[PDB]
């Protein structure tokens, strides 16, 4: 509809719905593909002391698809 | 596929282990006397003879139905986990099989059950005669072990050499699958495994001049490159810095008996607390070591009521 | 909108089926990867004390997820 | 929607509807983020007596992925 | 709803859809957080019929959110 | 009462689906809550018959999800 | 609804849709634990026949899922 | 509709595409649960050759729901 | 089934739906059902050449789903 | 009787409507149970390796099932 | 569909919506198929370096799955 | 053709809707599937350096499956 | 969206809903197969030290995918 304001009435409304559907699904992904890589990470901790750190960074790269994704969505369902 | 129907079999299985109080009871006994209450046990239910060949066999028929039997019936994404445990006892099978096709002794004085390879394949390769015809009846069962066996014998012929490497780079085969068939209580085990094998790596080969790094393969928890050189020079004070681990134990102790029989004992410990996860793989985990441990126990309190040996001897052995 | 009368809006509606989605997956999800990591916890705790510090750095990570997920909840539907 | 009362208007109606979806889905991940660590718990306590404490504050976490989803709820549901 | 026993308007069913779902994934929340702790106090009783009590306080832990549905349900529908 | 029909109507068609979420959720989760705590209760008996009274009460327990969203669903279906 | 003989109404209709959902998941609920613990069952006969009993009594359990979600539908629907 | 009603056009219609869920709900549920036991039962076959039996018996236990559902749909879509 | 005038009309496409969804649904449940026996099943005759008359009776029970289905399908939306 | 919903109106528009179902789901049951025998089958090759033929007709059987659901909703809607 | 905008009308509209299930989830189950036959795929390309042509004709198998549901999907719109 | 029922009326609605349910079905089945190849992939480089490659040219197989629906669907939604 | 969302109309909505499985798709399938990978990944660095970068470079295979999903969302944009 817009990102700040009431106005819109059925036909803007109907836009939300369907730009919502890709903020759900990626997020449903980024959450799932962050478990894998948050198990994984036993084994980072535990052989090596200085390989926790690429842990860190790979549980970081599922939420770049979610943000870039949610970005065109924000502003796609924003305009005028 | 599945471990539903699997681990309920299982279930009904862990009803007829050997509790602590029958090893208790044991020690009192003497050898007839040992006989006697052995029989009422389920490793009892295979005997055929009062001696020590026929106990030896007893224990091992009883391996054979019981726990060597679990590859087959499951399949697939279930066998391949279940497999990964058993694997370890059929190393044991080809390490001496390859042994007796090389050096040309007999088929006999061999380990002999089934788990993944089966009695054919390993009759089968007897009978080749040429070691990559060898391979290629073991690679049909399909597993990790043929994967590591094929690499290994494409370098090598020489009898030494094949099997440190073979073990080598088995356990290294092992822990990727491992680590990518999930779950914590199975990590957290293999984790121990390679810990374990790491320190007994190093004490197998004590002083023999090498490479310290060799006996170091990833898996692990605390343990590193510098503790084993130190350790290759004979010192023990690596073991008094290791703790964090549940090898707190060995702090303090310097005999290759006690060490060894700590790592053991540790291994148990683990896959004994493993029955707060039984789903899927964690239930077969303490199975098997208990089964293995059970058999163990039966054979030295044999061997000790036998042979009249000094009961302080075996008493320690048997308990953790 | 609002609990108190200061909102209307005939367009809001469809924001809010679409919004609900949004929020409701990065729970979902945040939750699953949660888990993962404090399993992998056990294990940490387990294998050294020292560096429970390990376990907690990952561990703040997908919750980033529903706190962002709750943001723009808010911005799209409650704004006003 | 509307908080005190029944709904009234189709509109109030149609939000309510979707708002279900983000307490829905969030309640389901407040369950499974549990599990895996509970059932881990009791372990924690059982391995070493001591940190069992160290379990408990795991699974707490979880508890938050729903008190986020209904504040959201809660707010936008009054009025349109 | 909260007016719902044998008539009512076509609103009043849509809140009584959304507000459903809030509780009916709640019990189905814990119902998977049960299974998997439930599970491993099986285990416990097994090996030591005294420590029953842990795996209890353990377990007793994801009730609170069936209890937490029904409240989001009550409050929505209309408040006490 | 409590519900009933007799004659049906269009606001009582969407009450229904509101009130069938309730039960159907609850009873998944407790099929799949008694379904896990059922594998494990095979050992329970086995081990001894001293903890056969705990896997008993351990099989009812996951009963009270279900027995609970059966009366959330009459209360908001037949209160005034 | 009604279910005296026969069930016909584009308003009753609309309760049939309703209710089949609730019946759906309890009977998917009952499929994934009656199946597995008789599974169970069968090996719990063939090692030790003195536990044929408990097996027998752990099928029956799941059987009362599916009936419930079937004695909710009718009652919506005109009653048994 | 069906050869034992005699009541048709769209109103039976409605009623029979929506208690259709419920059918096919079941069947899933069945479907999933007897496959997983049947392939460890291969096993169950290949030891018992004399008590083969047992193995076939326990295949047909889950089947019991997705049939019974099946007669239920028949009596809501006809009883004439 | 058949397609006619006398096995067809209008007053056959409200049966035709209903009895259709009949295959379909056992159709869903037969394919799951039948997989992980039959995979299982197919693999015991390449390890052990006597297993084979068993894998095919042993086939048939998780079939017997699709085969019902089809009974009722075919039977109600025959001729007349 | 076809899918049509201006060549028979509403009481067509239900038959177009509950046919997709049948079809879907044919579709997906089928297609998860063809991924188990080929998960399996790769073993069989590998084990023998002449016995290509019959990992080949063991995968075929799931097919059976979507050309059973898929031509039965053909026939119907071909009438007309 | 072969007509979806080269024609219009409520008649093929239905058509796109009971047949779109078909194609879609034949789609789903084509791709879950290939990738398991292809998981477990890389081992015998792995090991066996010249029984590697029986994995890959293997895995072409569930492609004929995909172009079954659209050869359906397609004739029945535009009318066969 | 395009979503509508006061910019098109019924008849360009009910095509709109029937079109997207391909793409998101294939969808879904399709991000699994890179997954299970991808995983399994691993093993082959860590074994021998030459087989990158072969897990490629698998990558890229199921990709084709959801492009090629989607190419249709472009065609037929970004007309009239 | 379409070329609009405040001044927008019923076509653009279509244009919306499609988009949203398209950034679905790519989020969902792209993470899920990354964090495979990912978690393979350090065992790949660790065993593998000098060839870390092997592990590197099959991190990039899915990414072609996430870029694809998004293409497309921009080409179903701003068509009829």
């Amino acid at each position: 509809a817009e990102e700040a304001a009431a106005s819109g009435g059925l036909d803007r409304g109907l836009i939300a719905v369907g730009m919502g559907l890709a903020v759900g699904l990626a997020a449903l992904g980024t959450g799932v593909a962050q478990a894998r890589i948050g198990a994984a990470g036993v084994g980072a901790i535990a052989e090596d002391r200085s390989n926790f750190g690429t842990a860190l960074i790979f549980l970081l790269l599922p939420e770049t698809l979610v943000i870039f994704g949610l970005l065109i969505a924000f502003i796609l369902n924003g305009r005028l | 596929d599945d471990f539903a129907y699997l681990n309920a079999r299982v279930r009904v299985r862990r009803g007829t282990l050997l509790k602590e109080s029958f090893f208790q009871e044991a020690l009192d006994l003497s050898f007839a006397d040992f006989l006697r209450l052995l029989s009422e046990t389920v490793y009892g239910g295979e005997l055929a003879g009062q001696g020590l060949p026929d106990v030896d066999r007893a224990v091992l028929r009883t391996q054979a139905k019981l726990v060597g039997d679990l590859p087959r019936l499951v399949t697939g994404e279930a066998r391949e986990a279940v497999r990964l445990l058993l694997l370890r006892n059929d190393l044991h099978n080809l390490q001496a099989l390859l042994r007796a096709k090389a050096t040309g002794r007999p088929f006999e004085e061999v380990l002999l059950l089934p788990g993944t390879l089966r009695e054919e394949v390993w009759r089968q390769a007897y009978e080749a005669q040429d070691p990559a015809g060898m391979a290629q009846v073991l690679a049909v069962p399909g597993h990790p072990l043929a994967r590591a066996l094929r690499a290994v014998l494409r370098e090598t012929q020489d009898l030494a050499r094949v099997e440190a490497l073979l073990a080598k780079r088995f356990f290294e085969d092992v822990a990727k699958a491992a680590k990518g068939l999930d779950q914590p209580a199975l990590r957290d085990y293999l984790a121990l495994e390679v810990d374990a094998e790491n320190l007994r790596t190093a004490f197998k080969l004590q002083g023999s001049g090498l490479a310290p790094d060799a006996f170091f393969l990833k898996g692990g928890r605390f343990v590193d490159r510098v503790r084993f050189a130190r350790l290759m020079e004979g010192d023990y004070a690596v073991l008094d810095e290791l703790s964090g681990t549940p090898f707190s134990g060995l702090s303090g102790v310097r005999d290759l008996k006690a060490l060894e029989r700590g790592l053991r004992c540790v291994l148990l410990k683990e896959a004994k607390k493993g029955v707060q996860d039984p789903l899927g793989v964690g239930l077969v985990l303490a199975y098997v070591k208990e089964r293995e441990w059970e058999a163990v126990r039966l054979r030295l309190l044999a061997r000790r009521a036998y042979f009249g040996l000094p009961r302080a001897q075996v008493e320690e052995e048997v308990v953790c």
